[PDB]
RNA sequence: UGAUUCAUGAUAACUCGACGGAUCGCACGGCCUUCGUGCCGGCGACGCAUCAUUCAAAUUUCUGCCCUAUCAACUUUCGAUGGUAGGAUAGGGGCCUACCAUGGUGGUGACGGGUGACGGAGAAUUAGGGUUCGAUUCCGGAGAGGGAGCCUGAGAAACGGCUAC
RNA sequence: GAAACUGCGAAUGGCUCAUUAAAUCAGUUAUAGUUUGUUUGAUGGUACGUGCUACUCGGAUAACCGUAGUAAUUCUAGAGCU
């Protein structure tokens, strides 16, 4: 075309937004923001479709310009804000925190947290390298940038960012043997401990992972997101501890659910 | 032909009509922004200095400064400027309008001439608020740069 | 001799309302008016104001005798004023309506000044 | 970084410097230095420039398209294939110029011709293989009666903008 | 509070399939060969002063008033304010 496309029709809206086919022609079209707009979830889909705090477009507009909604600790009036992975949504009117996490099927869940496990967020680093006058800085995948980074922090690593001092508090060196939570592809959602990492000259370096209950898979370096050093993650995993289970087992669990009821 | 008379000194304006050759042989052949003495424009304009400035004609197409030919030539103008103030025209548009030349001549209608000669506390807050946060910026530097320097 | 029950009920003190999907059962009865449901909902929630209720989207399932729909109970009529779509207010008569004729709603009027 | 005279620093200068805030809101509130709206200082808006990011685009690499040989030679003075030097562009580039070289393609179908041919996801029929279709609501392209040229703008060779035929 | 000036958008949507057969397009590449309003995050010395902690506040302009051309139309000239 001759310029930016600003409508997104409903059937082009990515698969993991779960929004139905016949509810209308268009879809919220996330604004250019901190997350890649293909790996995101707008605030309207958060309020209206999942939490049902509103029932229309305008009602979410009312919610947002009441100034009720918070993202990464600062109030947000936008209504197609591209929230993403481990963005925290607080609603101080309800004293209630969500941290936006995948499940094993590739869809977003709102995993609740307390305040001590909400004061900080967690994100990986895109790259660390120099800037003006030779000061190092790093750029995350969250858009965030940090100046004077801890000279050990490298690319592909992960960091915790407090929402008051607004700098590092710790960083996990991307390495073999610590757990990840893949965020793209068919394996997205599945947590698990790296067992190997193979690099190829000129293209993507892949990571082999194992679900702590045995199953093993692989994914290129793009979608891995180390959570915690070792086996223990530094974030409260969702209802199913990041294990994708065969459809047969999803049948057995529902049989076992009904046979005790 | 028909004269518009206005004065900036008082602020008053009015219009009359003249039809005398020997009265307007001196009116012809003159451009925009040229003084004319009212001596010969009529015996009751003596001392009054009239300024030929403006002037449109029948068919309503004005005279423009700078185009010197008693024709009705088509020019490509810019909105808002002399002899083109088209509204609702999507700034940056140009149109090829019709204009008269700048030397007055026979075929005009109405000639315009003018008369030259008649014979806080909030700011006080904001300035230093700016000074305050610009200086805390540099204090924050002299903390957070050396914090990293010592390592 | 009709019944009245709710489900899918959630209170959001964001928009200061209690919102539910009611599941009315009126065997024998043709159907129940929304007005006629107002006093029953008001006297079972003691909302102190039978005008804070706004109920809609009634169906009367195939075969008759059971109707569903949505319901909205506000806690201050102030919030009912502000967080409401313009037409449920008009349905309850809390405000009135006007009509349009759009020849020079804006078009001819974009020409003069 | 797979790989860079990379990121970046320092230095010598250069520029008639775009830039480095003469902008706008409520909330009042600690305390006299001349008790002087007094010393103050917060929460916001708007905005200017660099970097990163995001929404994009543009250019781009490999492979993939129907019938036709009664379409076996096509391109090359005037860019056709390449080299250098340069201009132009946001940028690579024969995109253009100067000079030099004579190359590029072709029976694995070039070039040309036909298409009642926009491409695709897909539609019908289907035992398997296939045959035919695809204007159409999703994506990509193209176009505003036919062409051509432009201003405003981050973005238009825009037509619910202009200029000419 | 209308009107108007300044800002932004009108380059999205929408319709159609005329053009176009390695071309558009599809899968997949690339940018170390580039531009990107904005959103989000970070960032901001010296303007001259002989670098010895900054040295002062401009009219003209729409809307409005008034006076006109033209047959004319978001066609148009001039005076007067801000
Ligand atoms: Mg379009
Ligand atoms: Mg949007
Ligand atoms: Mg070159
Ligand atoms: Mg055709
Ligand atoms: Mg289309
Ligand atoms: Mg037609
Ligand atoms: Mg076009
Ligand atoms: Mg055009
Ligand atoms: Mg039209």
């Amino acid at each position: 075309a001759r310029g930016l496309k600003k409508h997104l029709k409903r059937l082009n809206a990515p698969s993991h937004w779960m929004l139905d086919k016949l509810g209308g022609a268009f879809a919220p079209k996330p604004s250019s923001g901190p997350h890649k707009a293909r790996e995101c979830l707008p605030l309207i889909l958060i309020l209206r479709n999942r939490l049902k705090y509103a029932l229309t477009y305008r009602e979410v507009q009312s919610i947002l310009m009441q100034r009720h909604i918070m993202v990464d600790g600062k109030v947000r009036t936008d209504k197609t804000y591209p929230a993403g992975f481990m963005d925290i949504i607080s609603i101080p009117k309800t004293g209630e925190n969500y941290r936006l996490l995948y499940d094993t099927k590739g869809r977003f869940r709102l995993h609740s947290v307390r305040d001590e496990d909400a004061k900080f967020k967690l994100c990986k680093v895109r790259s660390v390298q120099f800037g003006q006058k030779g000061i190092p800085y790093l750029n995350t995948y969250d858009g965030r940038t940090i100046r004077y980074p801890d000279p050990l922090i490298k690319a592909n690593d992960t960091i915790k960012l407090d929402l008051e001092t607004n700098k590092i508090v710790d960083f996990i060196k991307f390495d073999v043997g610590n757990v990840v939570m893949v965020t793209g592809g068919r394996n997205t959602g599945r947590v698990g401990v790296i067992k190997n990492r193979e690099k190829h000259k000129g293209t993507f370096e892949t990571i082999h992972v194992e679900d702590a209950q045995g199953h093993q898979f692989a994914t290129r370096l793009g979608n891995v997101f180390t959570i915690g050093k070792g086996t223990k993650p530094w974030v409260s995993l969702p209802k199913g501890k990041g294990i994708k289970l065969t459809i047969i087992e999803e049948q057995r669990k529902r049989d076992a659910a009904a046979q005790a009821a | 032909m028909k004269l518009n008379i206005a004065n900036p000194t008082t602020g008053c304006q009015k219009k009359v009509e003249i039809d005398d050759d020997m009265k307007l042989r001196n009116l012809y052949d003159k451009r925009i922004s040229q003084e004319v003495v009212g001596d010969l424009l009529g015996e009751e304009f003596e001392g009054y200095i009239f300024k030929i400035m403006g002037g449109c004609d029948k068919q309503g197409f004005p005279m423009k400064q700078g185009v010197l030919t008693p024709g009705r030539v088509r020019l490509l103008l810019h909105r808002g400027t002399s002899c083109f103030r088209g509204h609702g025209r999507r700034v940056g548009e140009r149109r090829r309008k019709s204009v008269r030349g700048c030397i007055v001549s026979q075929d005009l209608s109405v000639i315009n001439l003018v008369i030259v000669k008649k014979g806080t506390p909030l700011t006080l807050q904001r300035k230093r608020a700016r000074i305050a946060d610009k200086k805390k910026r540099i204090a924050k530097k002299k903390s957070e740069a050396a914090e990293y320097q010592k390592l | 001799a009709v019944t009245l029950r709710t489900r899918k009920f959630m209170t959001n003190r964001l928009l200061s309302r209690k919102q539910f999907v009611l599941e009315v059962i009126h065997p024998g009865r043709a159907n129940v008016s929304k007005a006629d449901l107002k006093e029953r909902l008001a006297k079972i929630y003691e909302v102190k104001d039978s005008n804070c209720i706004f109920v809609f989207k009634f169906r009367t399932h195939f075969g008759g005798g059971k109707s569903t729909g949505f319901g909205l109970i506000y806690d201050n009529l102030e919030a009912a004023k502000k967080f409401e779509p313009k037409y449920r207010l008009i349905r309850n008569g809390l405000a009135t309506k006007v009509e349009k004729s759009r020849k020079q709603i804006k078009e001819r009027k974009n020409r003069t000044k």
